DNA sequence: TATAATGGGAGCTGCTACGGATG
DNA sequence: CATCCGTAGGGCGAG
RNA sequence: CCCCC
């Protein structure tokens, strides 16, 4: 079909590699493809190079290397393995006394490898390392909140790489330095650095009254050695002030590059702020036996100049994106690698003392367990390592572009006020102002802008076009916020004739401030509107017509869209839906030009120009992290000529290379018998008939048979006391057969466990005697389908002990996995949503004859209530509906770019072209205007919609240009008394489905200590009746219902047992007893040496333990 | 061993031990089932004579908790051990017949 | 009788010893091979009660016909296992220690 | 809304006393098998089965209707508890 | 407040 | 809730607390919920 | 100290704190019997005091004792008692309960004010013992055990048990609750109407008191068991009996949205 | 004396209520020193004890109300007259 | 009752009020550069002018609705109380209005566009500040409200 | 069961606030 | 005036 | 924690 794209803005550059923030970060971190001699002291190299040489025998580092993965990605996902590469390090042990050298390549374990799409495979599960925003290291100057005319100087290094140092001018006049919560006069530390009164007087004397506050005679009287011992006594009281100890401590605190590490970004920020040059990333140096200052004097000078009001000195905006930086995958992984390496170095140093001081190899000295433990900890249990969201390809694409202010080394939720969550003016082009979580995490979790990229220092940069004179060049410069604040940047929609600015006055920004400016003052220009928003926000057509609060929900809900079996791209697109499928490697493309040799459901074989025959296997019905089916379908035919970059196979939720998160449905905006009341949605049974909004979901079940002290657990078809009807679909070994239908209660894998030793009750003795049948040795422990689940068995995986290639955890004989899939039709309670924030649950599925329909008999698909529009202020869905009606009758789709798209007159023109097809067809078929159409036109000209006196066709066209049509009620046949908006809308089926969330419980499992029901549907738990529910029951005065909640329905053991027996016997429920959690409270208070005594009216003790706890 | 207080999620809101059921204490269903078993057993034993039901109750432990030997039940009813063995066998015969007739105690065979 | 009041008060060492069914003299928990509780440990059945209802540890007495009996061989009282939620132990300190609640 | 809920609230000084009366009367009806009812055969609450009309098993509905009739007497200290229970068991045995 | 520092100080008095 | 004299036994303090707390999330030139808590 | 599903062992931190205490106490006794100097005895006594403090209120004084290879403070008795997760607020002033369920809500315009749409399977589970008794009264099952064994498998469920469940719930009401429960009308009593499908159907007029809408809200259902609780729910907690706000005295269940629009 | 809601709630006579509110250690130490007895007057105490709260159907005002049918009432009356 | 994009009716008075506000802003800037009023007074006068212009365009929207389209869907839903309030209808049909910086200080330039016309990326980014601030306000206010409710329950429960 | 060996080692909880007590 | 301790919404599904 | 209300 035809695809019409609007807009006159020409983007000189395409979108960057959308997952480059992960890929390039990890590639720079590993440096695997760089030959070892040619590497850069960064990442793993920098970590090795910081840890070594280990001095004490001397162990030094030569180079490292990474091997090939022992198993591919698919095998890792299959066998619960980590996709990783082996790491080796060539170390030479040197005896500086002997000159002896013993060199060896030691194995340091494995390091996880990043896949092509920017994710990891950890223990079989796909995971994403979310980038972390934080304060950039350096030297900042903030206003002192207590004293207005004074300031605080803050020296900040990298996280975990040293303390924060605070320089302040106290009220008494002396300058204080704050380190590790201790304060002291900065003059003492300056004297340790070798400064004398002459130097400080000549250096800082230009700022009048502060240098005298710096002067302290007793400190200048003593030489730097006495000053060093004095400072050590100040910082470490009680520690005997041995001079070497003081040297070591002060060096490790300030001058040690191993213990104090300003950032490379920190070093650059310090050099740029103070106007100096750093020889390293420490605040001072230990050179020629003494201490030499680096940072302290420039910072003190800047502080004094700022307090005196010296020009050219400013305070620092700490939320400015020039002072806030991103730590990506490489940096975090390298930090944990460095920690593990330091622990390994401690182990090495301890080994260099014990044992034989002569016979030692690098292999005997190195224990790699700390490093492996640190890396495994980071990748498994860190907060920034998250379970990959692969609901649809866009889910993971967005997940990899996430930016978190939380996590280790960052904010807690209470430490986040309004300042951090706020949208800063420097977020422009770097951080999306729209896409952020709704609720407690608002402002903390954000998303990277579309055109944004993180530089090597960690600062987000955005592109701008150079403007010389009045001519806009095609050269683009990626700027940080700090450099961006220098220029006057025009907007991207400023009129142009050729490369020349065609407007007498342009809209521009100066330090984020909007301004009207002459074309001579234009230094740069925005690349595109797309650069201001995230990838999810850029997929919302008519975004300029949507309120931000609802566009946020649209962006966040596109993530939750479920891949449909008949998924299709929207009729109104933004132009990004192809590139998103491209960069999210779900779809398959051709490497070079060539011809398709073979097309199958499982594979595609292509013969290229090179003559080489390349076979691409297709992923078919694979289960994602969230249960959605990831499967690739071929889109080419045998013998088809393809070019470089042509589509070969469609991934999940994609249609011919375009992003397909939902379906285009014919929607009518009108109330309907209260079934769309308060955002609820009414749909047509025709949607289920033609399998719209039908999705495939797979669930994975697992069971282990293990060795017990009572005997082996066995996976077998022989299960005690079970009929052949129960064992029908099980094979010889006890596993359910592939293709069988399983419902709640059915057996997936049969298993027997040896009965725990127990004496049969006398009742069981008599029963056994009456029936004369021996009680079996084993008990039925078979895995069964949980309530509400089931489907078709599509796969079975079995792993035993003693078969080639597999080894389980200790004690486990065998493990079986059963994959069950299900085709889910849309039903009442499932959740739908569009890209504009309109979301609702399906409340009614009407038959087709009850649906409102067009005059030509076409019924609508979805009925949306108009009451959801005015308060929400999201008009983009309305324009989408109008343009979708136009494209429904013209048989075409559209690309309406963001902030530069189809405007009202063009939509009116397309609607006129569509009305021609919609009405002249009827007029040629031999049909005139309908009577009910005439009545609706009467009521419409009463509404002022059509001009009185025109022909019925002219008035119907006037209504059609307003996007409104005559609609017939299928129940009566009479029309709706007014013209109604009808058109094509793109609606998605979200991951929240009633089938997953419906749950109920009569009785079930209870907790160990509290004896209260467990929680969760997966544990068959009960609903929590919290404090506020108890408050509700109290305010109602319902005492017996509340007591049932507190006793019979939970943790009153005798009470609940007697209640169940009485209800199954038809008797009324008994009087409740003491809750067991109260006895737990009493005993835990006794363990705290407090005597809690329940008394009667006579103040006599009452035993709620019933003599069981008293001797 | 691993701590019951091992956190689940990076919220402080849940523990590992909260997901661990109690397999020791009988569920309400199991206690109800055992009670119904005892009651159906007494209903079936009432269809015998007092003496031949008492023989079975004494031999299978429902009374006093111990399983008396044939000599002990015979000496309690004063009879010969073969005598008491015979009345026990005929009581079991009547029980099996009533069971094949009413099909009451079958569901408790699990 | 019906509970009408609840009193809370400090506990003398005498009252703490009157609660205790025995002294936990060992840091042991359960045996590494048998998985049964270690004698004089934190889970000892001689102190806190039987693991199984009306059944001693060694299994000499295994039914309610003995209740209140303490097995001479293994030293476990035959009662309901529920008592393991109720019966307290105690540790006799070699030196008095301050209750931190009344200090901090 | 429960039928005649306004008149039932009118009978009492406290709504919770109405609740107590209804609950205790339903307990009486359940314990004595509805044969202690003050209702007449045509006043008996009915329930529609697949077979047809049967007696309403819900004792609370029975009690509220009985209370609406006015043939029930409620109050405090009307009769010792044991004497009431025993005369009820004499008039309507288990 | 630090038991190890206190014990080391006590050790250093002999 | 019934436009009539309150019944003896009505938990009135709980109703007061709930009535004061329920609109708390709606309190926004104005001091608002900080002022309410200050009082 | 319990064995979990996979045979692994899980234990409380109180056991480790008690072990610390007992080890230090026995070592103090042995040092006293062997005539140790006063420095050693003093160190041991101070460690014993620290261990008792750790057992009673860990982290109260000094650094909190942690398990090896972990920064997680061990959970002492004070930690068990106090806090949002403490015994009082978590297990005494509120509990997880039996005979309760939860599901997504859907607008039920055809409902009367005193009614709510309840899914069939939710009702079968919530009223399960009543349903067993009714299946025993009718000839559907020989006894309660057979009725439960029959309900266990979903394919063994015939259509007479649905009629029996209709008979069971006759006249009774359930409690619907939506979090957050800001006022007493966050819980309301409704007569249930059994419905096919997995969604709870809520009356429109009560959506304002619950602050409920249908963009994905879920609600919990509870079954008052006794005749007393059922009477309390039907009289005091019924939705149709609470039409005015206890705060302002104004109408709370009143026309809104589409109703106001049409009128 | 005027004290805020927090201090007033912490100062209540019931130690179960105050200890379940906040500052559990302080409340419990002072209550254990004083040998305090909680009379179970309020709602939180009986909720903790799993008791029937003194409100609504649990109020002593309406709790003991009896119901009796006229047939049984008069049979009881004649039985009490003949004694 | 339905909602098309034409049901958000821009009053003819909007352009008049906007040109009047522009001439007034020019007068204020001229009276500033001649040094008659401070930067403070000029900023305050700009804010007040735009506030009054916003009120004027709101009244114009609703008067045009009342007189020429009394059965307009937005107007019907607002007047009946079914949905919407005057300020949201103003944002739909009039102007978006003044937006505030993260500091709470208000921008000199207002958002002249309405959601029917569509904003500019700059105006959208300017509004995002207030949107985020309101979100954080609600998120941090729910906890205080719940804490206060629990305090009141604990103090009044008996 | 014997060469001699003689004072630890992390490096935060790091971007909040507010008030009720005790010093 | 400092310093220590103490609170800081609820329910909910997965992993 | 992440998501939903
Ligand atoms: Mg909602
Ligand atoms: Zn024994």
């Amino acid at each position: 079909m035809e695809i019409k794209r609007f807009g006159r803005i020409r983007e000189v550059i395409p979108l960057p590699p959308l997952t480059e923030i992960q890929v390039e970060s990890y590639r720079r971190a590993l440096q695997a493809d760089v030959p070892p001699e040619k590497r850069e002291n960064v990442g793993i190299q920098a970590a090795f190079r910081e840890t070594f040489p280990i001095e004490e025998l001397v162990l030094d580092f030569l180079e490292y290397r990474l091997g090939e993965p022992p198993f591919p990605q698919d095998e890792c996902r299959e066998k619960d393995l980590t996709y990783q590469a082996p790491l080796y390090a060539r170390l030479q042990l040197i005896h500086k006394d002997t000159g002896l050298i013993k060199e060896d390549e030691v194995f340091l374990g494995h390091i996880p490898l990043m896949t092509e799409d920017g994710s990891f495979i950890i223990n079989g599960a796909d995971r994403v390392i979310v980038s972390q925003i934080h304060r950039s290291p350096g030297v900042y100057f903030t206003p002192d909140p207590a004293r207005p005319g004074r300031y605080i100087a803050s020296i900040i290094p990298l996280p975990k790489r040293g303390p924060w140092i605070d320089l302040e001018v106290e009220p008494n006049g002396v300058v204080s330095m704050k380190v590790n919560k201790r304060k002291f006069p900065l003059v003492l530390l300056l004297r340790v650095l070798g400064y004398d009164q002459e130097t400080l007087a000549r250096e800082l004397g230009a700022y009048g009254e502060l240098v005298q506050g710096l002067m302290d005679e007793s400190v200048f009287a003593m030489r730097p050695e006495e000053a060093l011992i004095r400072l050590f006594t100040l910082l470490r009281p009680g520690d005997p002030p041995k001079r070497d100890k003081a040297v070591a401590y002060v060096y490790g605190l300030i001058a040690d590059p191993r213990r104090y590490d300003l950032g490379e970004a920190g070093r650059y920020k310090a050099e740029e702020k103070l106007g100096i040059r750093l020889s390293g990333r420490t605040l001072a140096r230990f050179e020629d036996g003494e201490f030499k200052d680096e940072v302290f004097l420039p910072t003190l000078r800047y502080l004094f100049a700022l307090t005196a009001g010296v020009p050219g000195h400013e305070v620092d905006d700490i939320d400015h994106l020039g002072n806030r930086r991103i730590r990506t995958v490489g940096e975090l992984m390298t930090d944990q690698f460095r920690v593990g390496l330091a622990r390994l170095a401690r182990g090495v140093r301890e080994r260099m003392l014990m044992g034989s001081e002569d016979s030692l190899t690098p292999a005997k000295l190195v224990n790699s367990r700390p490093l492996e433990a640190a890396i495994r900890e980071f990748f498994s249990r860190s907060q920034l390592s998250q379970f990959k969201d692969e609901t649809n390809p866009l889910s993971s694409l967005r997940h990899k572009r996430r930016i978190s202010a939380l996590g280790p080394g960052g904010l807690t939720r209470e430490r986040a006020g309004f300042d951090v969550r706020d949208v800063h003016r420097t977020h422009y082009g770097r951080i999306c102002p729209v896409e952020t979580p709704e609720g407690a995490n608002i402002g903390l979790i954000t998303s990277l802008a579309a055109y944004a990229r993180v530089d090597e220092l960690g600062f987000i940069r955005t592109p701008y076009r150079r403007v010389v004179g009045g001519v806009v060049t095609d050269e683009v410069v990626y700027m940080t916020a700090t450099e961006e604040d220098r220029y006057t940047i025009a907007q991207a929609n400023t009129p142009l004739e050729g490369n020349r600015i065609a407007a007498e006055r342009v809209v521009a920004r100066r330090k984020g401030e909007p301004v009207i400016v002459s074309p001579e003052e234009v230094e740069f220009m925005d690349v595109s509107p797309k650069q201001v928003f995230s990838v999810n926000t850029n997929l919302i057509p008519f975004l300029e017509h949507d309120d931000a609060n609802r566009a946020l929900m649209g962006s966040n809900m596109q993530t939750q869209a479920v891949p449909l079996i008949r998924a299709q791209a929207p009729v109104v697109m933004t132009g990004l839906e192809e590139r998103v499928v491209r960069d999210s490697l779900a779809a398959l493309y051709a490497e070079e030009d060539g011809e398709v040799a073979k097309v199958d459901g499982n594979r595609i074989v292509v013969r290229y120009e090179d003559g080489r025959l390349v076979e691409y296997p297709l992923r078919r019905f694979y289960r994602s992290n969230q249960g959605t089916a990831l499967d690739q379908r071929p889109r080419v035919v045998v013998g088809q000529r393809v070019r470089k970059g042509d589509l070969l196979a469609d991934g999940p939720a994609s249609e011919n290379g375009f992003l397909a998160l939902g379906q285009n449905v014919l929607v009518a905006i009108m109330p309907f018998d209260g079934y769309n009341f308060e955002d609820a949605i009414v749909i047509s049974e025709e949607l289920l008939k033609r399998d719209f909004y039908t999705s495939i979901h797979i669930e994975r079940y697992e069971i282990e048979a293990r060795d017990t002290k009572l005997g082996p657990e066995r996976i077998t078809r022989d299960i005690p006391h079970l009929s052949e009807a129960a064992l029908r679909d099980l094979d010889e070994e006890g596993v359910v057969r592939i293709g069988a239908e399983v419902k709640p209660g059915d057996i997936l894998v049969g298993r027997t466990s040896f009965k725990g030793e127990s004496e049969p009750t006398p009742e069981e003795r008599l029963l056994r005697s009456i029936f004369g049948e021996k009680a079996r040795d084993v008990k039925d422990t078979s895995l069964r389908v949980p309530p509400g689940e089931g489907g078709i068995v599509v796969r079975t995986v079995r792993l035993r002990r003693g078969d080639p290639g597999v080894e389980l955890k200790p004690g486990v004989r065998e493990v079986v996995r059963v994959y069950v899939a299900q085709k889910r039709k849309l039903q009442v309670g499932d959740k739908l949503a569009n890209r504009h924030g309109n979301k609702g649950v399906v409340a009614k599925i009407l038959p087709v004859e009850d649906m409102p329909h067009l005059p030509d008999g076409t019924p609508v698909d979805v009925i949306l209530n108009p009451l959801g529009v005015p308060s929400r202020m999201n008009l983009g869905q309305i324009l989408e509906t109008h343009l979708g009606l136009a494209g429904y009758f013209l048989g075409q789709r559209y690309i309406s770019p963001i902030f530069d798209g189809a405007k009202e007159p063009e939509i009116k023109e397309l609607l006129a072209q569509a009305f021609e097809v919609y009405f002249g067809k009827r007029k040629g078929e031999g049909f005139g205007v309908d009577k009910r159409e005439v009545e609706v036109l009467r009521r419409a000209e009463k509404l002022g919609l059509v001009t009185p006196g025109k022909t019925p066709e002219e008035q119907l066209k006037e209504l059609f240009l307003q996007g409104k049509v005559v609609l017939y009620d299928g129940r009566t046949g009479e029309p709706i008394e007014g013209p109604i908006v009808v058109g094509q809308m793109f609606i998605m089926k979200l991951y929240h489905m009633v089938e997953d969330k419906m749950h109920a419980r009569s009785t079930g499992p209870y907790s160990l200590i509290t004896q209260q029901p467990l929680g969760g549907k997966a544990q068959f738990g009960g609903q929590r009746f919290g404090e506020m529910e108890v408050w509700a029951l109290e305010a109602y005065g319902a005492a017996h219902t509340l007591q049932e909640m507190l006793t019979l329905k939970s943790d009153d053991i005798e009470g609940r047992n007697a209640a169940y027996e009485a209800i199954i016997k038809g008797e009324d429920v008994p009087e409740p007893s003491v809750p067991e959690s109260f006895r737990v409270l009493v005993k835990e208070l006794q363990a705290l040496a407090l005597d809690v005594q329940t008394l009667d009216e006579k103040d006599n003790p009452v035993d709620i333990f019933e003599g069981l706890a008293s001797k | 061993p691993v701590s019951l207080e091992t956190p689940i999620g990076d919220e402080k809101d849940s523990f590992y031990g909260d997901f661990i059921p109690d397999e020791h204490l009988p569920s309400p269903v199991d206690a109800a089932t055992q009670s119904l078993l005892s009651e159906e057993l007494e209903k079936a034993l009432s269809k015998l004579s007092e003496r031949e039901a008492m023989v079975l109750k004494l031999r299978k432990g429902l009374i006093d908790g111990r399983e008396h030997t044939l000599e002990e039940v015979g000496a309690f009813f004063g009879v010969t051990r073969e005598r008491i063995r015979q009345i026990e066998n005929k009581a079991l015969r009547k029980l099996k017949y009533h069971e094949s007739r009413t099909r009451k105690l079958r569901d408790f065979l699990d | 009788k019906e509970v009408r009041k609840v009193r809370i008060a400090l506990a003398s060492p005498e009252k703490i010893r009157s609660w205790s069914y025995g002294e936990v003299e060992k840091p042991e928990t359960i045996n590494y091979r048998t998985l049964k509780p270690e004698r004089d440990g934190l889970f000892d059945e001689r102190i806190f009660g039987p693991i199984k209802d009306y059944e001693c540890a060694c299994g000499k007495y295994k039914r309610q016909r003995f209740e209140g009996k303490v097995c001479e061989r293994c030293g476990v009282e035959v009662t309901k296992s529920i008592v393991r939620r109720y019966r307290m132990g105690h540790i006799e300190l070699a030196t008095p220690a301050a209750h931190i609640w009344f200090v901090k | 809304a429960e039928p005649g809920i306004d008149k039932l609230f009118g009978m009492v000084d406290s709504k919770y006393r109405l609740t107590v009366v209804v609950a205790k009367r339903a307990q009486q009806l359940l314990r004595h098998g509805f044969k202690n009812t003050v209702l007449e055969p045509e006043e008996r609450p009915k329930m529609q089965t697949l077979e047809g009309l049967f007696d309403d098993p819900n004792a609370v509905t029975w009690a509220m209707k009985e209370l609406l009739t006015g043939r029930l007497v409620f109050g405090e200290n009307l009769v010792p508890e044991d004497r009431l229970q025993k005369e009820m068991e004499r008039l309507y045995p288990v | 407040s630090d038991p190890v520092r206190q014990y080391l100080h006590e050790i250093g008095q002999v | 809730s019934m436009a009539r004299p309150v019944s003896i036994g009505e938990a009135v303090g709980i109703v007061a607390a709930q009535s004061i707390g329920e609109p708390g999330t709606q309190l926004t030139i104005t001091q608002g919920l900080p002022r309410v808590i200050e009082l | 100290m319990v064995q979990v599903d996979g045979g692994r062992f899980a234990t409380s931190d109180l056991n480790d704190l008690y072990r610390r205490l007992i080890n230090r106490n026995n070592r103090l006794k042995k040092l006293l019997a062997q005539g140790a100097p006063e420095i050693i005895i003093r160190n041991e006594k101070r460690m014993l005091q620290e261990a008792v403090d750790a057992l009673l209120d860990n982290g109260r004084r000094g650094a909190p004792v942690t398990n090896p290879g972990s920064d997680r403070p061990l959970r002492s008795l004070t930690d068990i008692l106090s806090g949002k997760q403490g015994r009082f607020r978590q297990n005494l002033l509120g509990k997880r309960v039996d005979y309760s369920g939860r599901s997504v809500i859907v607008v039920g315009p055809q409902l009367k004010l005193h009614q709510c749409g309840l899914p069939k399977r939710m009702a079968l589970e919530l009223f399960k013992p009543f349903l067993l008794k009714k299946m025993e009264e009718k000839g559907i099952a020989p006894n309660v055990k057979a009725a439960r064994r029959m309900l266990e498998r979903q394919r063994d469920i015939k259509d007479e048990v649905w009629d029996a469940l209709e008979e069971v719930i006759h006249g009774k009401v359930v409690l619907l609750n939506r979090a957050p429960t800001l006022h007493r009308l966050g819980i309301q009593a409704f007569q249930p109407v059994l419905v096919e499908g997995q969604s709870i159907q809520l009356h429109p007029l009560v959506c304002e008191a619950f602050n409920a809408d249908f963009d994905g809200d879920q609600m919990a259902v509870h079954v008052p068991l006794s005749s007393f609780a059922q009477a309390e729910a039907r009289i005091q907690m019924l939705s149709a009996h609470n039409l005015l706000s206890p705060a302002s005295g104004e109408p709370l269940a009143k026309p809104s949205r589409d109703i106001i629009l049409g009128l | 004396l005027l004290m805020g809601v927090t201090k007033s709630a912490l100062s209540t006579k019931s130690w179960l209520s105050a200890a379940s509110f906040q500052n559990t250690t302080h409340v419990l130490t002072e209550a254990a020193i004083a040998g305090k007895k909680d009379e179970l007057i309020g709602l939180k105490e009986n909720v903790i004890l799993g008791r029937l709260i003194p409100a609504g159907t649990g109020s002593d005002f309406v709790r003991f109300t009896q119901v009796v049918d006229q047939k049984t009432l008069k049979a009881i009356e004649e039985a009490r007259k003949e004694a | 009752i339905t909602i098309g994009i034409d049901d958000a009716v821009i009053p003819e008075e909007k352009k008049q009020y906007l040109e009047e506000a522009d001439r007034k802003l020019l007068q204020i800037e001229q009276a500033y550069e001649m040094g008659f009023l401070t930067d403070r007074e000029r900023y305050d006068q700009i804010l007040q002018l735009w506030t009054e212009t916003t009120e004027k365009v709101t009244q114009a929207v609703f008067k045009n609705f009342e007189e020429n389209y009394p059965f307009n869907p937005l107007y019907v839903m607002a007047q009946s109380g079914a949905r919407g309030n005057p300020q949201q209808i103003r944002q739909l049909c009039g102007l978006r209005g003044l937006m505030q910086k993260p500091s709470g200080e208000t921008f000199e330039v207002p958002v002249r566009s309405s959601f029917r016309e569509g904003l500019t990326v700059l105006e959208y980014f300017i509004s995002s500040h207030g949107a985020r601030k309101g979100g954080a306000d609600t998120a941090l206010r729910t906890a205080d409200s719940g804490y206060l409710t629990r305090k009141l329950v604990d103090v009044t429960h008996e």
